[PDB]
RNA sequence: CCCCCCC
RNA sequence: CCCCCCC
RNA sequence: CCCCCCC
């Protein structure tokens, strides 16, 4: 007599299926990774500055040094706990200081270089020697403030800021990620670029993208570093910049939900189309799923969690087309590559959005 | 004198 | 891997799912445990996507009935359809009960 | 039928992400700073006037 | 010291002033399309305390 | 990225 | 008996 | 399958 009992709620059921599991997945049982204890923080910060102020032949392990600084900031055992909670059985190998040899330092003791598992000593030694040679050449040419030295306390945060820029585009492609990182770091990291005029952003960004791809648990470690940095009472300008970029990375992989919220706020009349009305129930279910997951829903695609994909609006072609049309009408869409199912709805929504933006009204 | 730099 | 033979691997999987029914339960538990992990690879996200696409299998008529209601089909108002909607609501209530 | 379920609340989620952390950041592990005990208050006040 | 209080957030204070000034251009459709996130920022201020 | 006035 | 499409 | 813009 009434069609009120015809209701399914499949997305809630799929989320309940996925989340309510009594068995944990075990991955990377035989793999190992390296961390650095907080005591070596100084000895990593200095090295973190050596990648910046010299031209280096290779930048394979810059991202690993940034992650090492993250480990020093959080603590080695806390990093073990982070990696274990991420679903990985990776075993930490501990960073160790080793004497280089007969080489003597300015303090009179043996020159102690860092030993990081998975990073060959040749790369670290070459970085150290190249940075020292660049410093010697600069001193010979001209005779260097504190903020232009590798020992500056904020150099690891600058390296990690390049890392955070590449992190923001982890749901995009590697070429687009590198291009956006270079373009944004020319402006975002402009003061650091003036202090260190020969830090090679493209290769450091490439190293960070490689690290984020090979070691997925390092995404979780990076997110925990951002969370722990955002909860501190004080910090430097570099750390505030890092947390700003990190928060800019938040809703990555879910720009369609944000553009749908924008389209609703834009009062697009083509949302009233009967094709769109026929599908809005599942759209509301997706948004309700976001509310159910809560704050951690935004980090789903960044963490590369398999549960991501429940938030997809790809089974609402009318809603997606109207949302993309509204995005194009306001000029927001840019070079978004999201496919447009229905071209008629896209064009109509674009026309209405251009009409609304070009015109002005008072309420 | 490369390794004697202040750094 | 340009020489992985999809038809025979798929045939083997269908044979396994037919002979050993408990392996269906094992597969479902693997999907559930993979969907609950914090991180994962692109392959694992793909697996959970296909696994969730498998969800309502065998019950496409219920989904199409929900679609027909959302399509505002006027022929749902037919007296023959009205005479039977009570049991349809009972089936959907059973779905809600099972969860 | 209605656009009521389209709502995101991203800023609340970002604040909840930042504040609800079980790990503290450790900075300036090897640095030192100077303080003066209250007994020397007079001896600092005079210098503060100099 | 109390004059130093709201430093770095003068835009929030000027927004409160603009609301108290009854600026009619706040009723502009472009402004109306964004006031939800502005209210969210002010709610965040209330949350932090 | 953010910030930027006056008292 | 049930199931049966597409992604 | 999903994702894909800008800051």
């Amino acid at each position: 007599m009434s069609l009120q009992g015809i209701h399914l709620s499949d997305l809630s059921y799929k989320h309940a299926i996925l989340k309510e599991s009594q068995y944990t997945i075990k991955r990377d049982v035989g793999t190992t990774t390296a961390v650095t204890p907080s005591s070596l923080q100084q000895e990593i910060t200095l090295l973190c500055g050596e990648i910046l102020y010299a031209k280096h032949a290779d930048y394979k392990y810059a991202a690993e040094i940034g992650i090492q600084y993250i480990s020093t900031a959080l603590g080695s055992e806390r990093v073990q706990q982070i990696l274990r909670n991420s679903g990985s059985e990776v075993q930490v190998v501990l960073t160790r200081t080793y004497s280089l040899g007969k080489i003597k330092n300015n303090k009179g003791e043996d020159l102690q270089m860092l030993d990081i598992h998975g990073v060959e000593k040749s790369w670290v030694e070459e970085i150290d020697k190249e940075a020292r040679k660049t410093m010697a050449t600069l001193l010979k040419e001209s005779s260097i403030p504190q903020n232009q030295r590798p020992s500056a306390p904020d150099t690891p945060i600058i390296l990690l800021c390049v890392g955070a820029l590449i992190f923001t585009k982890l749901a995009s492609t590697i070429e687009v990620g590198l291009e956006t990182t270079v373009r944004r770091a020319n402006r975002v990291l402009s003061d650091a670029l003036k202090r260190y005029p020969r830090m090679d952003i493209p290769k450091i960004a490439r190293s960070f993208y490689d690290l984020f791809e090979q070691k997925v648990y390092h995404r979780s470690l990076f997110i925990e570093y951002g969370k722990a940095l955002g909860s501190s009472s004080t910090g430097s300008k570099a750390e505030s910049l890092f947390v700003n970029i990190f928060m800019q990375a938040y809703g990555a992989g879910q720009t369609m939900l944000r553009w749908g919220v924008i389209a609703r706020s834009s009062n697009n009349i083509m949302l009233g189309h009967v094709s769109v009305q026929a599908e809005l129930k599942q759209v509301t279910e997706v948004y309700d799923l976001v509310r159910e997951m809560g704050p951690e829903s935004g980090l789903l695609h960044l963490r590369q969690s398999p549960k991501a994909g429940l938030l997809s609006l790809a089974n609402c072609p009318n809603f997606a087309s109207v949302v993309l049309g509204n995005a194009s009408g306001l000029g927001i869409i840019g070079m978004y590559r999201g496919r447009v199912p229905n071209t008629e709805l896209f064009s109509a929504a674009e026309s209405y959005a251009k009409s609304l933006k070009e015109s002005n009204k008072i309420n | 004198d490369i390794y004697q730099l202040i750094m």
